[PDB]
């Protein structure tokens, strides 16, 4: 299927594709043509993916001198695994269309937790454990011990890869993580290191956003060689929050206690070294005096001489001084305060620790830790985090704040004080991506208005287009319920949120909807407290019994294992005749991780506008900074994030394969003129006055009709 | 249970001519008849059948000198 | 409070765990379908065609020349109950219940006797049910004439031999099958 | 697969309860003046087609089979001519 795209005729595998795909491709092409970044939105995942790959591949085949490589990033590995299979399918078509093989290579990267084959780490399942052992297995001392040929458990796959795998680069093809592991097993080469090396001889690379946002991993993959390469985000609607979160760090009482235990372990190691030999380790002292990896970005990090910290004793003393000050500053009993400059100024005043040596805390730590021949970093991790935090806060804080909380999060009060170095802007943190790469494309679904993004992120969008699904039938049906059958407003106002009538209206609505919606249905709540309160209220009433009697019900919690089992049971219940109902919190990890498909979340219910507790210090610092620095109003951004998060959790009902789904919003707020404008265009245009202010009964009636209309073939 | 025997009582009231022949075939000895057979509350019970704890608890703590509604109360209280 | 959610989800989990136990149309000779069971001078056609054309010279004749009371009465009398064209009992009552008793008995007995009678089945257990069925046929043949004698002596009129014919025919099938089996053996 | 099938003939009393054969129907069964039989069951039946209550063989009349032959002789669709197409036959045939 040759597509008459604006720039060139593009070969495509499927004989038929929808009109919006042509627009999306020819629109995205503008970013290539204009040699600049842009933003756009498209509901379908697979369609926009395959069309993106086709467009960029054809463009790359047409202009290989202009674009050397394509960098694609997506939400998670399970999605990446499907995308890379779609690329293979596209390449298989292209090879069949061309009739011959071409020098093209594409691969997906992943952490050593998944992308590993060594027998000793294979029984390990925690990422830090696998990484710590892998690092130890690949460590220079283990390599040296291996070169000594003494009895040693070593990574034969690494030695054979360094010897042979490095000597011969893989010629061409597409290698999925499972296929890359099998390849590594067959070749006897480390899949992770082989993939990392293959980046040097590959045209397409796939990894998640944190492989691009965290500078340690991102720098190794975003080298200057990619000075004229294109990077594309496919579902980074929360790129700001992920970026800020990747920059933010949390310190706690137990963290400091672990750091102290680690510090005592370092001291014991220094003693063991001093009693054995320190002169050999002083070989590092020369390069240090001459002048895991730090999270500091390319332009922020420098190989400057570490300063007064010139010995292990100095570093350990300097670390002791800081740890004591941090513990002291953390254990202080007072209201939550923000000291962005004052913490550093306080550190200089209270313990006379200057930012200059402190800037090299992580640099010296890794150097010292390496020379110390430590077993593994897994246990030292809290101390490394403290050292990373220390260098980070001492280097720059323009886009950060220090928050001190007498108690742990998620709890009203606990005798475990915590400190946060909360980040507040994505622009400066993501700046290297836009500065180095020639084009950046922000693609996503459930994407709230685009013009807010150029404010939160520093970019000059070449494209500003919002696409809507084009089909012979309205496969998606958004609807907003604003009134309960009890002739009462169903709005989730903060004071009205706890109203028994609204709670009852949601229960009656869910009872009826769960009875009429086939297979799997899902409902999102604002928070566990309201959810439990709501469930408890429904349990005191007959509502919860009638619901469970009509269909099985499952509820999500903070526990990943319990929610995973419950979700698997929910899905298995949907496979069988029993069917199931899934209740979850919109902000819950399950909502950002789960993908909804036909009969698996066929209908998604949103109870109220998802507004986070506005008294939370994190929100306060973030929101005031956006107003002070980026000039965005408090209610503007707070509503934008609520609209975005609602659409994100609710819009996931449509993912691909042209399967129908229902999206009901139980709040008249969504029907307001501003909220409607903040709603994504595809939802906004399918939404209409007939379904904009439906009564609970009207919602059930329109849903039942829509289900009847969707059951027949196209 | 003596279902083999009970089936006679079950069919004694379900169909009289069927049972009358079953008897006359033996009373008048028309054929060897033993060959015949070779050819031819919900609250507690639903909970007991559904939950392992009640399943085991009811087996050991089966109602004796008490009212079943008391056992129901002991569960939901 | 969380126990309610935990219990409700345990319940749904236990309910689920309890619900998990450990060719185009083808033809070669279609004309034969047109007939079904239906089974199977040239000048006379021309003569009949010409003669009928001259017979069609007279039309719309007089009803009183077309028909007559003699012809009409002959038809009505023929259609009368005593005529050539007009073609035109629960006397015993206690026998009614006896017949039902016998019909139910014979019906029950014959289902078993025929259960494996028409199939050849040259196997030990399948052949033994044949023999066991025949022995049972020899057993019913003892008691059935005794009931017949009662009917015959009590009625001595309006005999009911139909019931007996099912038995006699089963014996004809018995002797034919037995002789055929011995012949095939 | 092929199937063994029985094609009995309905039989009646000769004339107004004369040379009759008193019997009840196999389907409180009433007396049968006339009815079908089975070569093996020799039991009289009032309604056909039916499976043998004894032999387990289907008894049926020949027209019942022909009632299905339209499935074997699917009718060819007639070509549409919605316009008059100068067809001189004003009357539908
Ligand atoms: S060197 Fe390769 S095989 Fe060995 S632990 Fe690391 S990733 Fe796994
Ligand atoms: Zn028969």
């Amino acid at each position: 299927m040759k597509l008459n795209v604006d720039g060139l005729l593009v070969y495509f595998p499927y004989d038929y594709i929808y009109p919006e795909q042509f627009s999306y491709m020819r629109e995205l092409k503008r970013t290539l043509d204009a040699k600049g970044h842009g933003v756009l939105e498209m509901p379908s995942g697979t369609g926009k993916t395959v069309s993106l790959l086709a467009l960029i591949m054809a463009y790359q085949r047409a202009y290989p001198l202009e674009v050397t490589k394509l960098i694609y990033c997506s939400r998670t590995v399970p999605e990446i695994e499907k995308v890379i299979e779609e690329l293979r399918k596209l390449l298989n078509f292209y090879e069949k269309q061309e009739g011959e093989k071409l020098p093209f290579l594409g691969l997906a990267l992943s952490s050593r937790k998944n992308l590993c084959i060594h027998p000793e780490v294979t029984p390990l399942r925690f990422g830090k454990d696998v990484d710590g052992k892998c690092h130890s297995l690949t460590a220079s001392y283990v390599r040296a011990q291996y070169q000594h040929d003494t009895s040693l458990p070593h990574c034969r796959f690494y030695e054979e890869f360094d010897a042979h795998g490095r000597e011969v680069p893989l010629p061409a093809g597409i290698y999925n993580l499972d296929d890359l592991k099998a390849l590594g097993r067959r070749q006897g080469w480390c899949p992770y290191f082989l993939a990392r090396y293959s980046i040097l001889h590959a045209n397409v690379v796939v990894y998640s956003y944190h492989y691009l946002l965290d500078p340690k991993i991102a720098d190794l993959v975003s080298k200057e060689l990619a000075r004229k390469a294109v990077v594309v985000f496919d579902e980074a609607h929360n790129i700001d929050n992920v970026c800020i979160d990747s920059m933010s760090v949390n310190l706690t009482r137990r963290t400091l206690d672990r750091c102290q235990g680690n510090l005592e372990t370092l001291q014991k190691t220094v003693l063991r070294i001093k009693e054995t030999d320190e002169q050999r380790l002083r070989d590092e002292y020369r390069r240090l005096v001459e002048g895991a990896n730090p999270v500091l970005p390319d332009e922020v990090l420098q190989e400057a001489v570490p300063g007064s910290i010139r010995t292990a004793e100095h570093f350990l003393g300097f670390l002791r001084r800081l740890l004591e000050y941090v513990k002291w500053r953390l254990r202080v009993q007072h209201v939550v305060q923000e000291s962005p400059p004052a913490f550093l100024s306080g550190l200089a005043q209270r313990v006379c620790i200057q930012r200059k040596p402190l800037r090299f805390c992580a640099e010296r730590l890794r150097s010292l830790l390496h020379t110390l021949e430590i077993t593994d970093l897994a246990d030292f991790s809290p101390l490394t985090l403290l050292a990373n935090f220390a260098t980070l806060v001492s280097t720059y804080a323009k886009g950060f704040t220090i928050i001190i909380e007498p108690f742990d999060d998620r709890t009203p009060t606990i005798a475990n004080p915590i400190l946060h170095f909360s980040c507040m802007d994505a622009s400066l943190a993501i700046k290297p991506v836009f500065e180095r790469f020639q084009s950046v494309i922000i693609t996503s679904g459930t994407l709230s208005p685009l013009d807010i993004y150029p404010k939160i992120l520093d970019f000059h969008p070449v494209t500003m287009a919002t696409f809507t699904m084009t089909l012979a039938r309205v496969c998606l049906c958004p609807m907003i319920i604003g009134r309960g059958n009890d002739q009462v407003a169903i709005s989730s106002k903060f004071e009205t949120r706890e109203d028994i009538a609204v709670i009852r209206n949601y229960g009656n609505l869910l009872l009826e909807m769960s009875a009429v919606v086939p297979d799997g249905i899902v409902a999102f709540f604002t928070s566990y407290q309201y959810m439990e309160s709501t469930v408890a209220s429904w349990y005191e009433q007959g509502i919860l019994e009638n619901i469970q009697r009509n269909k099985l019900l499952f509820i999500e919690t903070q526990d990943g294992a319990e929610t995973s089992v419950a979700l698997e049971k929910y899905q298995e219940a949907c496979e069988n005749g029993r069917g199931a109902i899934l209740l979850s919190v919109a902000r819950g990890k399950v909502s950002e991780g789960i993908d909804f498909v036909h009969h698996y979340g066929r209908a998604v219910i949103m109870f109220g506008v998802p507004y986070v507790y506005t008294q939370s210090r994190i929100l306060k610092a973030r929101l005031e900074y956006l107003r002070d620095q980026f000039q965005i109003r408090e209610n503007d951004f707070l509503t934008f994030d609520a609209m975005r998060h609602a659409a994100q959790c609710v819009g996931r009902a449509i993912r691909g394969k042209t399967d129908y789904g229902l999206m009901v919003f139980a709040d008249k707020r969504f029907a307001r003129g501003d909220k409607r404008g903040k709603l994504p265009r595809w939802i906004q245009e399918h939404l209409t006055d007939a379904n904009l202010n439906l009564t609970v009964d009207e919602g059930v009636q329109v849903a039942k009709y829509f289900l009847r209309q969707m059951a027949q073939p196209f | 249970a003596n279902k083999e025997l009970e089936e006679k009582n079950r069919m004694l009231q379900e169909d009289p001519v069927l049972f009358q022949l079953y008897k006359d075939l033996v009373v008048s000895q028309v054929i060897s008849a033993e060959e015949f057979w070779a050819n031819r509350s919900d609250i507690i019970e639903s909970i007991f059948r559904t939950y392992p704890a009640v399943k085991m608890k009811y087996a050991e703590n089966v109602p004796h000198n008490m009212t079943e509604k008391e056992f129901w109360t002991r569960f939901f209280q | 409070n969380a126990a309610i959610i935990k219990r409700f989800n345990h319940h749904s989990a236990m309910v689920l765990a309890a619900g998990l136990r450990k060719i185009a149309l083808n033809l070669k000779k279609s004309d034969r379908y047109y007939h079904g069971p239906t089974p199977i001078t040239s000048q006379d056609i021309i003569n009949s065609f010409q003669s009928i054309r001259q017979e069609m010279e007279a039309y719309t004749p007089k009803l009183t020349q077309v028909l007559s009371s003699s012809a009409a009465s002959s038809t009505i009398t023929a259609l009368s109950p005593g005529g050539a064209l007009m073609q035109g009992q629960m006397v015993p009552n206690d026998i009614q219940s006896e017949l039902k008793h016998l019909y139910v008995a014979v019906g029950e007995l014959l289902r078993h006797f025929w259960s494996c009678f028409p199939v050849n089945t040259p196997f030990l257990e399948e052949k033994v049910v044949k023999m066991k069925s025949n022995l049972e046929r020899f057993q019913v043949t003892k008691l059935c004439p005794f009931q017949e004698k009662i009917r015959r002596q009590y009625l001595s009129t309006n005999l009911v031999s139909h019931i007996e014919e099912m038995l006699q025919t089963a014996y004809n099938k018995l002797h034919t099958w037995q002789s055929r089996r011995l012949m095939k053996k | 697969s092929l199937i063994r099938m029985g094609f009995p003939q309905h039989t009646i009393a000769s004339l107004s309860d004369q040379d009759a054969k008193p019997s009840f129907s196999m389907a409180e069964p009433g007396l049968t003046l006339g009815g079908y039989f089975c070569p093996q069951c020799r039991a009289k039946y009032c309604e056909l087609p039916v499976e043998c209550k004894i032999c387990g063989l289907t008894l049926v009349s020949a027209p019942h089979l022909a009632r299905s032959y339209h499935h074997l002789f699917p009718l060819d669709a007639f070509q549409e001519i919605p316009l008059e197409e100068y067809n001189g036959e004003r009357f539908c045939y």
